[PDB]
C-alpha cells in the first residue's frame, strides 16, 4: 500500500536550517 | 546562492547585522545597515526574478 | 464610589488627522481604544491612571460633570491641567496649582475652597462649551459625551462627539467617529487622571497603540473600521485591504518565538588590563620609534579611560566609545608615542601627512581607537626638546604599524655618493618645535593607539561583563564572547578537535558554539518561525475562521 | 526647533501673497505646499478641521486657501505624449503629429 507500480519505482529512485526560508 | 549572499558583505564593515549593531552606535549602524538592506534585497529581488 | 465594567464594541474610532479623504480605506497606526476593551463604569470624584491617552463617556449633564483635571501628582511643585465646563464657556488653565477646582459649595470643603498657584501664565484658554445638551425629553434620551484625550508630544488633544442616543444603562452599539474639539499645545506631564463631580455614572477606557483600517464614504466621513489586533479575521481584511473577505486561505503574517531571556557566557578571566602602564607609563617614546606594547588574557575596562578626565580627544573608528566595553576582542596592542600635537589629525586611518606616511600609518579599516591628552608639563620643559620626527624615508606611504628607525641618506638626486649637505642624511630632524609652555604645536597630546583584532580566534581580551548560566533546549537570547544570536542550544554530540572553538554548516553560518568555562559543545538550532495564513468561508457567509501555523 | 506638518501652519516668513487665478495651469504654494496644476471650485464636503485633502494614492487632491477658507481641486495640467505619423523619408517629407 505504497505503489507506485514497478515502472514508477525506478523513477522515484533515481530522481534525487533556514533564515527566512520555507518550503511549502 | 540566495543563502550565500546573506555573507557577501555588500560594503558594509560587517555581514553580521548583530555585529554592526554591538559595536557602532545608532547613526554609523544606520549607514552600515543600509549597506546591508540594499545588497539583499537587490539579491532577493534577483532570486524572485529568476 | 464603585465601579463597574463593560465593553467598547466600537467606540473609541476618531478622525486622526486633518486630511479630507473620500471613497477610500486607510490604514492608520495611532492610538486607539481597543474595539472590545474592557471598559470601567464609575457611579457619580476618583483619581485614576493616564497612560498614552484616555477614553471618556458619559450622558450625565454640565451640572453634574463640570470638567476634568490631568496632572502628576497635584501640588505646587507641578503642573496641571484644570479643564472646566461653564454654563457659557469652557475655560482651560494650566498651573501648579493645589486646589482650584471648587467653585461650587455644598458641604466638602476639607480638600476645597483653596486658592494656591504659581505663575500660571500659561494656555489660559477660553472658548465654546464642551458639553452640549438636547431640548429634554424631544431628543433621543440621555445624550452620550464621548472624548477622547491625548497627550503625545508638545500636545493636548481633545476629540469629541455628541451623538444622542436611546435611552441605555450600557455602552450603545453602531459607529460613529469623533472630531477634534481643540488642541491645545502644553508641554504638560500627565500621570493621573479625575473627574469634577462636585459631590448617574461615567465610562473610562484607555487607549492603545493599534493599527485601524478606517473606511471613508464619498462625503468624506468614517463609517466603519476595522481593528487589526482584534481576530484572525480583522487581520485578514485589513491585509487585503478590505471589509469583505472572499472564501479562500490568505497568508496574513508570520509566527515567531520569543527567547524571554538572554545567556552571557565568558572565561574565567580574572586579570585586569596593564591600561596604568600605557596611560600613566610617564615615559613615552618618539613617534620615530613608537613604543608597541600587548594585551591579552586580561579584562579591559574602558570606560574608565572613555568617561576620564584629562583626556582632550576620544576618537573610536568602527566601534562606538560606549560599546567596545561590552565586546571581546583578541591580540589588543597600545602604540605609546609623543608627538607636535598639531599632528594629532595626522593619525588618524586614511589620512596624509609627514606622521601619516613617514613616522606612524594605520591601516584603511583600522578598528580602534586614537587616544590623546594634552600632558604639556614633564615632556615640554624649558631648555628639553626629545621629540624625534621622522621626515626622509626616500618613499612615501610607509606602511601600516611600521616603524622606521635606519636613519640612512636621503639622497636628493643631486648625486649617488654619500655626505651631508646636499644629501640630506640623517633621516630624523633635529628641529624640535617645542616651543616650551608657548604657542601652539608645543608638543600636547601624548598618543595611545588602541588597535584591535575582531576575530573568530578565542578571546583574549573580555570586558567587565558579568556571566550567566546556561538553559538549555529553550529559545534563548545567547552571547558567547560577543558571538551573539538568538536559538535552542542543546548538546551537540559533535566531535570537535582540540582547537576548534565553533562550527558552521553548508552555508557558512554558526551551527555550533564551544562553551568558554564548560568546554562543551552547543548547537545552534534557530526557533520557529514558520508562518500565518487564516481559512474563512468568507464574510458574506459567516465570520468563523480557522488558523494554520 | 520646527515641526514640518501637515497642519495649519503657526509661523510664517515674510512672504507676500497674491491674489488666485483658477481655471488655469499655475505654479501655486499654500503655506509652503507647492505644485503645479488647475485650481477649480471643489464643491467638496470639508469638515470644518480640514485643512487640504488627499485621493486614493495619498497625493494632495484639493486644498483649503488660507485667507479665503474656500476649497480649491488641484488637477494635473496635461502632459499626455508625442507621436509623429510618417509615410517614410523616400516617400515625402511630410508628416501628422498625434498628441
Ligand atoms: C477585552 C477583555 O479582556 N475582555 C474580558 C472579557 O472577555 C471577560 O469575559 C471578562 C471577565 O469575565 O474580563 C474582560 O477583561
Ligand atoms: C458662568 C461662569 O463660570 N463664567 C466664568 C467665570 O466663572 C470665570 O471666573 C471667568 C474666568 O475668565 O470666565 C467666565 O466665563
Ligand atoms: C512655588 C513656586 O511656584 N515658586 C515660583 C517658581 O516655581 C518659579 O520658577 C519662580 C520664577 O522663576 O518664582 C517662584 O515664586
Ligand atoms: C510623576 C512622573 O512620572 N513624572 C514624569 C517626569 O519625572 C518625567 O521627567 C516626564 C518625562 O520627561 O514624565 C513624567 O510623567
Ligand atoms: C455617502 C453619503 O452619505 N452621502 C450623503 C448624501 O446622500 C446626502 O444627500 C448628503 C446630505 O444632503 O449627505 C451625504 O453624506
Ligand atoms: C590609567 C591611569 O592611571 N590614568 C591616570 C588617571 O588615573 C589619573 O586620575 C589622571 C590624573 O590627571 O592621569 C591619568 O594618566
Ligand atoms: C574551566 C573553567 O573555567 N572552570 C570554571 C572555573 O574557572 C570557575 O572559577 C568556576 C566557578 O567559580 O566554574 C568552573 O566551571
Ligand atoms: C451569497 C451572498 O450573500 N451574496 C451577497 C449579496 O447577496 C449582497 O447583495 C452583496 C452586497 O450587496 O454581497 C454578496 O456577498
Ligand atoms: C479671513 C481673512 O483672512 N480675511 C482677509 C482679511 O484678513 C484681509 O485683511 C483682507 C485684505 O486686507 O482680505 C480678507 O479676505
Ligand atoms: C521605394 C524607394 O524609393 N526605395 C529607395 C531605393 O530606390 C533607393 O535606392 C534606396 C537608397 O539606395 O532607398 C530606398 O528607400
Amino acid at each position: 500500500p505504497s505503489k507506485r507500480s514497478f515502472i514508477e519505482d525506478l523513477l522515484f529512485n533515481k530522481v534525487t536550517k533556514f533564515n527566512g526560508l520555507t518550503v511549502l | 546562492t540566495l543563502v550565500k549572499q546573506l555573507s557577501s558583505n555588500f560594503g558594509a564593515i560587517s555581514s553580521v547585522l548583530n555585529d554592526i549593531l554591538s559595536r557602532l552606535d545608532k547613526p554609523e549602524a544606520e549607514v552600515q545597515i543600509d549597506r546591508l538592506i540594499t545588497g539583499r534585497l537587490q539579491s532577493l529581488q534577483t532570486y524572485v526574478t529568476q | 464610589l464603585p465601579p463597574a465594567y463593560t465593553n467598547s464594541f466600537t467606540r473609541g474610532v476618531y478622525y486622526p488627522d486633518k486630511v479630507f479623504r473620500s471613497s477610500v480605506l486607510h490604514s492608520t497606526q495611532d492610538l486607539f481604544l481597543p474595539f472590545f476593551s474592557n471598559v470601567t463604569w464609575f457611579h457619580a470624584n476618583p483619581v485614576l491612571p493616564f497612560n498614552d491617552g484616555v477614553y471618556f463617556a458619559s450622558t450625565e449633564k454640565s451640572n453634574i460633570i463640570r470638567g476634568w483635571i490631568f496632572g502628576t501628582t497635584l501640588d505646587s511643585k507641578t503642573q496641571s491641567l484644570l479643564i472646566v465646563n461653564n454654563a457659557t464657556n469652557v475655560v482651560i488653565k494650566v498651573c501648579e496649582f493645589q486646589f482650584y477646582h471648587k467653585n461650587n459649595k455644598s458641604w466638602m470643603e476639607s480638600e476645597f475652597r483653596v486658592y494656591s498657584s504659581a505663575n500660571n501664565c500659561t494656555f489660559e484658554y477660553v472658548s465654546q462649551p464642551f458639553l452640549m445638551d438636547l431640548e429634554g425629553k424631544q431628543g433621543n434620551f440621555k445624550n452620550l459625551r464621548e472624548f477622547v484625550f491625548k497627550n503625545i508630544d508638545g500636545y493636548f488633544k481633545i476629540y469629541s462627539k455628541h451623538t444622542p442616543i436611546n435611552l441605555v444603562r450600557d455602552l450603545p452599539q453602531g459607529f460613529s467617529a469623533l472630531e477634534p474639539l481643540v488642541d491645545l499645545p502644553i508641554g504638560i506631564n500627565i500621570t493621573r487622571f479625575q473627574t469634577l463631580l462636585a459631590l448617574s455614572g461615567y465610562y473610562v477606557g484607555y487607549l492603545q497603540p493599534r493599527t485601524f483600517l478606517l473606511k471613508y464614504n464619498e462625503n468624506g466621513t468614517i463609517t466603519d473600521a476595522v481593528d487589526c489586533a482584534l481576530d484572525p479575521l480583522s487581520e485578514t481584511k485589513c491585509t487585503l485591504k478590505s471589509f469583505t473577505v472572499e472564501k479562500g486561505i490568505y497568508q496574513t503574517s508570520n509566527f515567531r518565538v520569543q527567547p524571554t531571556e538572554s545567556i552571557v557566557r565568558f572565561p574565567n578571566i580574572t586579570n585586569l588590563c596593564p591600561f596604568g602602564e600605557v596611560f600613566n607609563a610617564t615615559r613615552f617614546a618618539s613617534v620615530y620609534a613608537w613604543n608597541r606594547k600587548r594585551i591579552s588574557n586580561c579584562v579591559a575596562d574602558y570606560s574608565v579611560l572613555y568617561n576620564s578626565a584629562s583626556f582632550s580627544t576620544f576618537k573610536c573608528y568602527g566601534v562606538s566609545p560606549t560599546k567596545l566595553n561590552d565586546l571581546c576582542f583578541t591580540n589588543v596592542y597600545a602604540d605609546s608615542f609623543v608627538i607636535r600635537g598639531d599632528e594629532v589629525r595626522q593619525i588618524a586611518p586614511g589620512q596624509t601627512g609627514k606622521i601619516a606616511d613617514y613616522n606612524y600609518k594605520l591601516p584603511d579599516d583600522f578598528t580602534g581607537c586614537v587616544i590623546a591628552w594634552n600632558s604639556n608639563n614633564l615632556d615640554s620643559k624649558v631648555g628639553g626638546n626629545y621629540n624625534y620626527l621622522y621626515r626622509l624615508f626616500r618613499k612615501s606611504n610607509l606602511k601600516p604599524f611600521e616603524r622606521d628607525i635606519s636613519t640612512e641618506i636621503y639622497q636628493a638626486g643631486s648625486t649617488p655618493c654619500n655626505g651631508v649637505k646636499g644629501f640630506n642624511c640623517y633621516f630624523p630632524l633635529q628641529p624640535y618645535g617645542f616651543q616650551p609652555t608657548n604657542g601652539v604645536g608645543y608638543q600636547p597630546y601624548r598618543v595611545v593607539v588602541l588597535s584591535f583584532e575582531l576575530l573568530h580566534a578565542p578571546a583574549t581580551v573580555c570586558g567587565p561583563k558579568k556571566s550567566t548560566n546556561l538553559v538549555k533546549n529553550k529559545c534563548v537570547n545567547f552571547n558567547f564572547n560577543g558571538l551573539t544570536g538568538t536559538g535552542v542550544l542543546t548538546e551537540s554530540n559533535k566531535k570537535f578537535l582540540p582547537f576548534q572553538q565553533f562550527g558552521r554548516d553548508i552555508a557558512d553560518t554558526t551551527d555550533a558554539v564551544r562553551d568558554p568555562q564548560t568546554l562543551e559543545i552547543l548547537d545552534i538550532t534557530p526557533c520557529s518561525f514558520g508562518g500565518v495564513s487564516v481559512i474563512t468561508p468568507g464574510t458574506n457567509t459567516s465570520n468563523q475562521v480557522a488558523v494554520l501555523y
